[PDB]
């Protein structure tokens, strides 16, 4: 009574995670002679998964 | 007189021997397998001026 056996489990598990953020923001104002306002806003967002 | 499993036979007079044999071999071979993939990609973008 002979017997054979044989198992041969594998798991595998992989997970990767990036996040990116840029934010910018600018402001100028001059007044004397002349009034003169500007204004920059900028805005950055990246993810991966 | 012939004897198989305590029941009494005939042998016929063409057939040589008819003697009842073990010979038992069984396989089985079962199969597993599974695959994942995942992917996921955030953009944003803002600009004021």
């Amino acid at each position: 009574y002979r017997v054979l056996f044989y198992v041969d489990s594998e798991k595998l598990k992989q997970n990767d995670f990036n996040s990116v953020e840029e934010k910018k923001c600018k402001s100028s104002g001059w007044h004397f002679v002349v009034k003169f306002s500007s204004h920059g806003c900028k805005e950055l967002e990246n993810a991966l998964k | 007189p012939h004897y198989i499993l305590n029941t009494r036979f005939r042998k016929p007079y063409n057939v040589e021997s008819y003697t009842p044999q073990t010979q038992g071999k069984y396989e089985f071979i079962l199969k597993e397998y599974e695959s994942y993939s995942d992917f996921e990609r955030n953009v944003t973008e803002k600009m004021a001026s």
